[PDB]
């Protein structure tokens, strides 16, 4: 997973949790390290951040 | 007996308008005049009448006068069928509107209560949110389907079906409808909805809507953000949501000690006060020789300099602003394409203890199409549409707003500091693409504004800060501070013949006596000066343009070293604006075909008015 | 579940008392031309109106009547309903705290202020609802608790008149010498140090005396102290303490409470209508004593709202 | 359905427009395109009624505009003709400055800036390395420019001119900003995926100005459409990558004066470098005031106000087009 | 709606009803002059030391500030009705601030005026919004619709409002009153009624500076954070210090101790006269039948000490303010005593109660 | 493409492809029911075979106890003398399911949306709704790129309008993907 951030690009970059509007339920939104679970993970710009 | 006093007033009612109208002499307005207006109605058939009051005040000693006043609901089609039968007797499908005008005693609608109800009454208020013309049938055409179904009908009065009674052939009651949406004969109508006056309430307390109908011959006469008089009749209309208002509320429970047996079909009913009217005046020769003494003059540019605003006392330059807003441009299209602007934008930036706001005080006090906002609970829309969703079943209807209504006139705006970053985003819009686009939660619309900016901000320090740039005492943004032309900065010194001449002038005005510092024009004359002085329209066939652009040269020469003052461009948008000053100072003149020494006026007023920017 | 019907006896904080408001027990018309009264019991929560008449003179007839009701001759009853919550101190190690709604009928109203802590002893019984329409299995009952005998702990001042029992334990402080030091000594003896606290804190719970001038300008009547210096001289026992000896004594940490929560706000109120301004911290504990902890970390709105 | 208002151009002062509603049918669907003009001639009903019980006064029905023919007031390629005709023009040696001076009319100089935009939205070679990477096929341009310069002008020519080009302005706003995400449709109550102006104008040039103004998530986007070449979502249920492949034209904005001192354009302007690597082509407005612009500006300016060599532009938007395929 | 405890409403804001409610016969919303206590009016009216026995029966527990309660008995005497032909009106609102230390009873004086006032609202400092004063549309439960409310200043529509800690507003507030003391109107525009509605009233508000304690050597205007063009705006600005003196506070504490001993209300009967009740009447019968002018004779004084004023140039300043001020206070200066022309003399007190906070502006 | 959708091609075989937002929740119709008469006390079967008719419904229950369609002598006999003099009646619809000898498959619902690509550049992009048989549930991920080979038809119900108006659906047979991409 290549992630140039900052978060990219409407995807974060860590495990955020966000809410499901419908049925008041939590869930693991997403990220890049939760995605990409057993191998490499690139970034860009790693001092501005 | 009660038909004999409908009948009574009816054929008194005949024998009125039968006879004579006109009491004048051979100099007149000579007879009838009745006759005339039926007759003019003749050659162009357009089928209403407009009869006084005053005419039947006249003659009867107020005998009938007090007798059409109170009960008028009752006495529709006694009168309309009278005057259908002079019609047939002195002339050849016909719709007769019988409108009255010329009441004694307006009332407001804090005067309403319920034993005027039937009545006439003058109502005076103000428009807003007008809806759109729609059908409605009045005329039924509605029998059962076994067998005859062509029974011309009941439902003048709103209920809306069914007919009743004298059922089908054959099928009796309460065999109805059916209806037919091809045999009837509709008229159209509308529902302006009114609000009242500002100069009237109560203090203190707020303003007070009213719902209000018009049918037939009053249809669109009225207007968005204008004040109005209207006709009485004021019926009543059927209500639900009064409920647990507390009561206690009647009911109709009806009699049973009448049948004789061997089910509960019994009704609500609450009701509030609508009004209905049916004419519409929107009040709210000898003197063009005047016109001609106004034009003939010379100095008529210093008298309109001279008599403004007689209570400020002090320097000219912002009263000449505000005589060069209330004379536009030109406003004229281009090849193919984009349109030119057209208006001007004076925005005054001052200090605080300088009455400023006495300037728009006295703009809005006089101007036609004036909307004064003091901007902090604009707050966002405010001066757009909302848009207003519903009054019954689709009705998409758009409000005022208030940067709207000021269509062709000045909408004056306080402290743009204060105000917030999507006003800006409004205002900004509304100055480059002189439109408005909406998409405000359902109805995709677009509007259009064509108005005149009056700004007055605050620096950021308050003061001066002199050895700063303008640019740095705005606190606005960047790409509205480039639209504005100019900019009046105003600060004031210690000057002992200015402060005695000051001072004695504002004793002066806390004395009634003398309030006779006394303009060489009156007060309306000019305002009738403005509305002769907008029909020029001139192009100017003068060779000078190219004077006007070495002048703009020149311009351009001295503050190009340095820019240690205030460091503009200069923009090409200040020689486009050399244009519309030119034929603003031309609109005043009663002047067509500039000639450059106009163009020495403005281009000075341009001038020092950056040297007061400059410092 | 299986205690419906008995007589049981509960404790912890009431919160959310509402306001009082006639309900109707019997309602009484009148026939207007047999002349009967025709009464009507209602048990339900909404009841329905009646119609033509069901005496035994406008019955057996042709021409029924037509009845309707009047207001002084039936018969009402006052009704208040709260709220109580579990006293927080008897939970397991990680649960929150449960509610169960209490009925009030009758003499007993207005003896159930909020924020207490009370003992009352009731019969529990069943009544019926269940809540969405897809849920219901039948014939679901969802409780309530009536209420008879209220007994509180923390007996408020000044709701009391006799005196002749009550000198048999009064003289004998009085009667046991040098009354005041002793009782300075008692507020929270499981401190060392600091008598002249204790002797002032004394003075914080009595309080008094209040004056009105005629005019009515009135003065205070109170005392308000401060307290400073860090971190082991155990100022936060006191204040437990002394906010666990008067009644009525609020104790609310530093942030804590927003600028909403000890101040009043406004919420829809349900089943008694309508839109009571729900309390606060200080407008719970008024003629009592506010215990404050880490004044300095305080908004500034509520800055203002302490002076 | 289609709903139909007034045109906002000739409407009388103080009122405002209204709408009504026309009913299509079988051939005329998909003939107009939202916002511009149309003309009708239809006939003119009433629908009837739901159901009419005890409402209050009065009995009102609604209008229906049925529609019958529907004009334009009142699809741009070649045939084979221009393609034999499109040979004799291309043997010519001063092809090109014939197109660069065939661009902007408006605009009497700045034939270095207008090159660049000739060469910016004609294209280059995209292109696959065998078997891993591609470098890039784009031309990027930034355009420092100066409150007084007719930057809108060039760039709004060029929103006329080319294949698929949007017009997407950076905060205020116009739809939309550069940033695709789920959101709902208020026409249309279901979902929709909604991709960004980059997803939107892929072989295209999109068009943004006023870098300053802008925050930084859409600044992660455009310089995660520079980096890679492809958008990623993941908010909420959905985890795809869509591909764009854009070229944007810029439109700078210097801080405070036109100008600010000697120092360097990344000194000048309050951009960043990370974003100043990717531009490549840059673009400087110019000057200081001058006799001879002035003269042949200022006539220039009467000359455009007083009205109250290149090949005209179709046969160079063919051009180009046929070019470019 | 009247009564015989607090004070009696005006008559120029009335006009409308009176207007009205005569066709149709109602209760009677004036306080009913009698005959024979008239005769008393007039009596009383004769006194030479009424200018110290008024502003000396006001506020009978707090005792220090005569100027400050004198300004007080101004304040319920405002100004000159006038309405022109065409614009004009102009009111008779003036505006009073009082800073200084605390512990000086700031609150007590705001308290009574609050009870005396016929419809004054109380409000506070950070308690506030710019909703928070007026346009509350909100939504009705009983009728379940759309209805509009009034906010805090429309309430206070002629009369005395009370802000307390004026330091501590925002810019949004604050940015209300910039309306409120210059042009008197507010313009409400936004969705539910674009129409400008008017609240006339005189507003008395209260700061405490960064100190407390005030400190010599130290610039007026940087003690108290406004800006000083809007503390420039206020007609009468006090500044009440303390003194370190001992000859007054024993005084002070024979005072204390006289209100808290025999547990009855007798606060001051000596040496000194107090009417309980005959001021209310005195004030409106003041306040109506009454329309003092300001003719020729006292122009030359009144120019020429504002042209004194100016001289000094080169912390506050003076503006036009002082000169409406000045004849705005003046008259109402002779609205007391029932004089129906003002006098040249008179009008040298009415600028030594700015000359008093002057001499207090030295330090 | 998915633009150019005539009225013409109603009940045909018509593949596309576009992109999948989201998927909905497993639900369960039934292939094999059992039932009974709750009067009669009488037993049946029930096979249906094709399923999706959404609103219409594909079968339902008989109305009537079905008992007095019988060619036997004695079995009329106790149905003529459920009463004394009047015949008998199960109904109105008397019967009821019985859940403990029956079967049941599954139904997806997806919804699908074309490229954001080409061409709605004006526009606002246009979407449709699937479904789903046996097999063809809970294999693609919502993201991907498809090919549906459908059957574009019609169902009834109503909007979330008139007169004689009908929205339309795609029936699945079958579904393939992308190759891969993941
Ligand atoms: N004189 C004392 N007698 C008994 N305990 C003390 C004494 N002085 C200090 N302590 C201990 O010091 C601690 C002080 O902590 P606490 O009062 O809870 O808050 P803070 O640290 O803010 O005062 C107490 O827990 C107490 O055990
Ligand atoms: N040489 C020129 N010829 C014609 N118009 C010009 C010239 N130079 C500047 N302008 C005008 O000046 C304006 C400057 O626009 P600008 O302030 O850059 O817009 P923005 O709001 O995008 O900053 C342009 O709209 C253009 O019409």
């Amino acid at each position: 997973v290549y992630t140039s951030g900052k978060g990219s690009s409407a995807a974060g970059l860590t495990a955020s949790v966000q809410r499901d509007p419908m049925t008041r339920e939590f869930y693991l939104e997403g990220g890049a390290m939760v995605l990409a679970d057993g191998g490499v993970v690139c970034i860009d710009e790693f001092d501005k951040m | 007996v009660d038909d004999v006093t409908g009948e009574k007033v009816r054929e008194a009612f005949e024998q009125f308008l039968e006879d004579f109208s006109v009491q004048s002499t051979d100099t007149g307005e000579v007879e009838k005049v009745y006759r005339a207006q039926i007759e003019f109605m003749k050659i162009y058939d357009l089928n209403t009448i407009y009869i006084d009051y005053q005419h039947l005040s006249m003659r009867e000693n107020g005998a009938l006068a007090m007798a059409i006043s109170e009960q008028y609901y009752r006495f529709l089609p006694f009168l309309q069928k009278g005057l259908r039968r002079v019609v047939r007797k002195y002339a050849p499908e016909r719709v007769f509107q019988i409108s009255f005008f010329n009441l004694p005693t307006v009332h407001r609608i804090r005067d309403i209560r319920s034993e005027k109800i039937g009545s006439l009454l003058s109502i005076s208020g103000t428009v807003t949110r007008t809806s759109e013309v729609r059908p409605e049938l009045y005329k039924a055409s509605f029998t059962c389907d076994m067998c005859r179904a062509i029974v011309d009908n009941v439902e003048q009065s709103f209920k809306y079906t069914e007919p009743t009674f004298c059922p089908n052939p054959s099928c009796e009651n309460r065999a109805f409808w059916t209806l037919n949406v091809t045999r009837s004969r509709f008229l159209d109508w509308q529902k302006v909805r009114i609000q009242e006056n500002a100069n009237e309430i109560p203090t203190g307390s707020m303003p007070r809507t009213l719902d209000v109908i018009l049918r037939g011959d009053s249809v669109e006469r009225a207007k968005p953000g204008d004040r109005c008089k209207f006709t009485g009749v004021e019926i009543v209309v059927p209500d639900v949501t009064q409920l647990g208002l507390p009561g206690v509320k009647p009911s109709s429970t009806l009699d049973t000690r009448g049948i004789s047996k061997t089910s509960l079909g019994v009704r609500d009913l609450t009701y509030k006060i609508s009004f209905l009217a049916c004419h519409v005046i929107s009040i709210g020769s000898d003197e063009i020789n005047e016109l001609k003494e106004m034009v003939k003059d010379e100095h008529i540019y210093d008298k309109l300099v001279r008599s403004i605003a007689p209570a400020v006392f002090g320097h000219e330059a912002v009263k000449k602003g505000i005589l060069l807003q209330m004379l536009g441009g030109v406003h004229k299209s281009t090849v193919e394409g984009i349109k030119l602007r057209g208006d001007i934008n004076i925005c005054v930036v001052g200090d605080p203890s300088t009455s400023k706001s006495q300037f728009l005080k006295y703009v809005v006090g006089f101007a036609p199409r004036s909307v004064y906002t003091s901007g902090k609970a604009s707050s966002a829309a405010g001066l757009t549409a909302a848009v207003v969703r519903d009054e019954e079943g689709g009705d998409y209807t758009i409000e005022a707003g208030a940067l709207m209504l000021a269509d062709n006139g000045i909408c004056c705006i306080d402290e743009f500091d204060k105000m917030d970053i999507s006003d800006q985003v409004a205002i900004h819009e509304a100055m480059e693409q002189q439109t408005i686009s909406i998409a405000k939660a359902g109805i995709h619309a677009t509007l259009n504004a064509r108005t005149s900016i009056l700004a007055a901000a605050n620096p950021v320090g308050g003061r001066y800060n002199r050895k700063l740039s303008l640019r740095g005492n705005l606190n606005m943004t960047a790409p509205i501070m480039s639209r504005f032309d100019l900019f009046f900065v105003i600060l004031d010194d210690c000057n002992e013949k200015i402060d005695t001449e000051l001072a004695s002038h504002i004793v002066d005005l806390h004395m009634k006596r003398d309030e006779a510092i006394e303009p060489p024009f009156s007060a309306e004359q000019l305002r009738r000066y403005i509305k002769y002085a907008r029909t020029f329209k001139p192009i100017l066939t003068k060779e000078a343009r190219s004077y006007l652009v070495e002048k703009y040269k020149e311009l351009r020469k001295d503050d190009a070293q340095g820019f240690s003052r205030s460091s503009y461009r200069i923009t090409v948008r200040q020689l486009e604006s050399m244009i519309r000053l030119s034929e603003a100072i031309a609109r005043a003149n009663c002047v067509d075909e500039i000639t450059p020494s106009f163009i020495a006026e403005a281009y000075d007023l341009l001038r020092q008015s950056i040297i007061r920017v400059d410092v | 579940g299986d205690f419906l019907g008995q007589l049981i006896t509960v404790r912890g904080i009431i919160t959310r008392v509402s306001d009082v408001k006639p309900a109707v027990e019997v309602i009484a018309y009148t026939c207007d031309q047999c002349g009967y009264e025709v009464f009507q019991e209602v048990n339900s929560r909404t009841f329905t109106p009646l119609s033509e008449c069901t005496s035994e003179e406008c019955s057996q007839n042709q021409t029924k009547g037509q009845l309707f009701m009047s207001t002084r001759a039936s018969k009402f009853s006052a009704f208040q309903e709260c709220k109580i919550q579990e006293l927080s101190q008897q939970v397991p190690v990680g649960h929150i705290p449960r509610s169960l709604n209490i009925h009030v009928n009758g003499t007993l109203v207005r003896s159930l202020s909020p924020g207490d802590i009370v003992d009352v002893t009731g019969i529990f019984l069943p009544a019926p609802y269940t809540g969405f329409k897809a849920l219901k299995a039948g014939l679901l009952t969802e409780t309530y608790l009536e209420a008879q005998f209220v007994r509180q702990h923390k007996k408020k001042f000044a709701s009391f008149s006799l005196t002749s029992d009550v000198e048999e334990r009064v003289m004998e402080l009085i009667t046991s010498g040098d009354v005041y030091n002793r009782l300075a000594k008692s507020i929270a003896p499981e401190i060392y140090g600091n008598l002249d606290v204790k002797k002032a804190l004394l003075l914080l719970l009595v309080g008094g005396v209040d004056k009105r001038v005629g005019d009515g300008m009135k003065i205070r009547g109170d005392i308000n102290v401060c307290l400073m210096g860090d971190p082991g001289v155990a100022k936060s026992q006191l204040l437990k303490a002394i906010c666990k000896i008067s009644p009525r004594g609020v104790y609310t940490t530093g942030k804590g409470s927003s600028g909403v929560g000890l101040t009043a706000a406004v919420m829809k109120d349900p089943v008694t209508d309508e839109m009571i301004l729900e309390g606060g911290a200080l407008v719970l504990a008024d003629n009592g004593i506010c215990c404050i902890d880490e004044f300095d970390k305080m908004d500034e709105s509520d800055r203002t709202a302490i002076h | 359905r289609v709903t139909l208002q007034e045109a906002p151009g000739t409407v009388p002062p103080g009122r405002l427009p209204r709408h009504r509603e026309v009913i299509l049918l079988a051939d005329l669907v998909d003939v107009s395109k939202p916002g511009e003009e149309v003309e009708v001639t239809g006939i003119y009903k009433n629908n009837y009624d739901g159901n009419l019980n005890a409402k209050n006064g009065f009995p009102v029905f609604a209008t229906i505009i049925e529609a019958n023919s529907i004009k334009r007031r009142e699809v741009f390629s070649w045939t084979e003709e221009e393609e034999r005709e499109f040979r004799k023009i291309s043997r010519d040696r001063g092809i090109i400055d014939k197109i660069i001076s065939s661009m902007a009319p408006s605009i009497y100089g700045h034939r270095d800036i207008k090159t660049a935009v000739a060469c910016s939205l004609f294209g280059g070679v995209p292109k696959n390395v065998n078997g891993k990477h591609s470098i890039r096929g784009d031309i990027n341009v930034l355009l420092l420019g100066d409150p007084g310069t007719a930057k809108s002008q060039i760039l709004k020519y060029v929103e006329k001119t080319a294949h698929r080009a949007v017009f997407a302005t950076g905060q205020g706003a116009s739809a939309v900003g550069l940033t695709a995400s789920v959101r709902k449709d208020p026409i249309t109550k279901e979902w929709t995926l909604e991709g960004g102006a980059l997803v939107l104008a892929d072989k295209g040039v999109c068009l943004i100005d006023e870098f300053d103004k802008m925050n930084d998530q859409d600044r992660t986007s455009i310089h995660e459409a520079m980096e890679q070449q492809s958008i990623s979502i993941s908010k909420a249920g959905i985890v795809t990558t869509l591909q764009a492949r854009c070229s944007i034209i810029a439109a700078a904005n210097p801080n405070g004066g036109r100008y600010n001192s000697t120092l360097p354009l990344a000194q000048n302007v309050s951009l960043t470098e990370p974003i100043l690597s990717r531009f490549d082509i840059l673009c400087v407005v110019r000057d200081l005031v001058d006799e001879e612009a002035d003269e042949r500006l200022a006539t220039f300016v009467v000359d455009s106000h007083v009205r109250s060599s290149p090949i005209p532009q179709e046969l160079l938007m063919k051009y180009i087009h046929y070019a470019r395929t | 709606v009247s009564d015989k405890r607090l004070d009696v409403d005006t008559s120029t804001i009335e006009q409308e009803l009176m207007q009205n409610k005569v066709d149709h016969n109602e209760v009677e919303e004036v306080r009913q002059i009698t005959d024979q206590d008239l005769a008393k009016i007039r009596e009383v009216a004769a006194r030479e030391d009424l200018y110290s026995l008024l502003a000396r029966s006001i506020a009978p527990s707090i005792y220090e500030l005569e100027d400050v309660k004198k300004g007080i008995l101004l304040q319920l005497f405002g100004g000159t009705n006038k309405t022109f032909t065409k614009g004009g009106r102009y009111r008779g609102d003036i505006n009073i601030l009082l800073c200084g230390d605390p512990s000086t009873s700031k609150s007590q004086i705001l308290q009574y005026v609050h009870k005396i006032t016929p419809r004054g609202v109380y409000t506070s400092g950070k308690g506030s919004s710019a909703v928070g004063l007026t346009a509350y549309i909100t939504r009705d439960v009983d009728t379940k619709q759309l209805v509009l409310e009034s906010g805090a200043l429309v309430l206070s529509d002629g009369g005395v409002c009370c802000i307390d800690e004026f330091d501590k507003m925002s810019d949004s507030t604050r940015s209300v009153l910039h309306e409120v003391m210059e042009q008197q109107t507010i313009s409400i525009a936004k969705a539910g009624i674009i129409t400008t509605l008017n609240a006339r009233s005189s507003i008395l508000a209260s700061a405490n500076p960064i100190g407390s304690r005030y400190n010599p050597n130290l610039p007026v205007t940087e003690n108290i954070d406004l800006p000083p063009p809007l503390l420039s705006r206020f007609d009468l600005v006090y500044l009440v210090l303390d003194k370190v003196d001992e000859k007054n506070d024993r005084e002070l504490a024979k005072h204390l101790t006289n209100l808290y001993l025999e547990d009855k209300p007798e606060h001051i009967s000596q040496d000194d006269v107090l009417p309980v009740e005959f001021l209310t009447m005195y004030i409106s019968y003041a306040k109506e039948h009454i329309h003092p002018i300001i003719t020729e004779a006292a122009k030359t004084e009144l120019v020429r000490a504002y042209v004194g004023m100016r001289k000094m140039g080169d912390r506050i300043t003076a503006t036009t303010r002082q000169l409406e001020s000045m004849i705005r206070l003046a008259e109402a200066h002779a609205k007391m005593k029932l004089k129906n022309v003002v006098e040249l003399e008179d009008v040298q007190e009415a600028v030594r109660l700015i000359r008093s906070a002057i001499k207090d502006y030295a330090t | 493409p998915l633009r150019d959708l005539d009225s013409e091609h109603v009940s045909k075989i018509v593949r596309l492809s576009g992109i999948i937002i989201s998927t909905s929740v497993l639900s369960s119709r039934a292939t094999y029911l059992s039932i009974m008469c709750r009067n009669c006390r009488h037993t049946t079967s029930i096979t249906i075979n094709n399923f999706n008719s959404i609103t219409g419904n594909t079968v339902s229950l008989p109305r009537s106890c079905l008992s007095t369609i019988e060619s036997e002598s004695s079995m009329a006999n106790e149905s003529n003398i459920g009463d004394e003099s009047t015949k008998k009646n199960c109904g109105p619809d008397p019967y009821i399911i019985i859940h403990e000898s029956s079967k049941f498959i599954d139904q997806q619902f997806l919804k699908l949306q074309e490229i954001p690509e080409l061409v709605p550049v004006g526009e606002m992009p246009r979407n449709l709704t699937m479904t789903c048989d046996r097999y063809l549930t809970n294999k693609v991920i919502p993201g991907t790129r498809v090919t549906i080979v459908g059957i574009y038809s019609i169902y009834n119900s109503k909007n979330g309008s008139g007169v004689a108006i009908r929205t339309p659906y795609i029936k699945i047979l079958g579904i393939q993907s992308d190759v891969e991409t993941s």
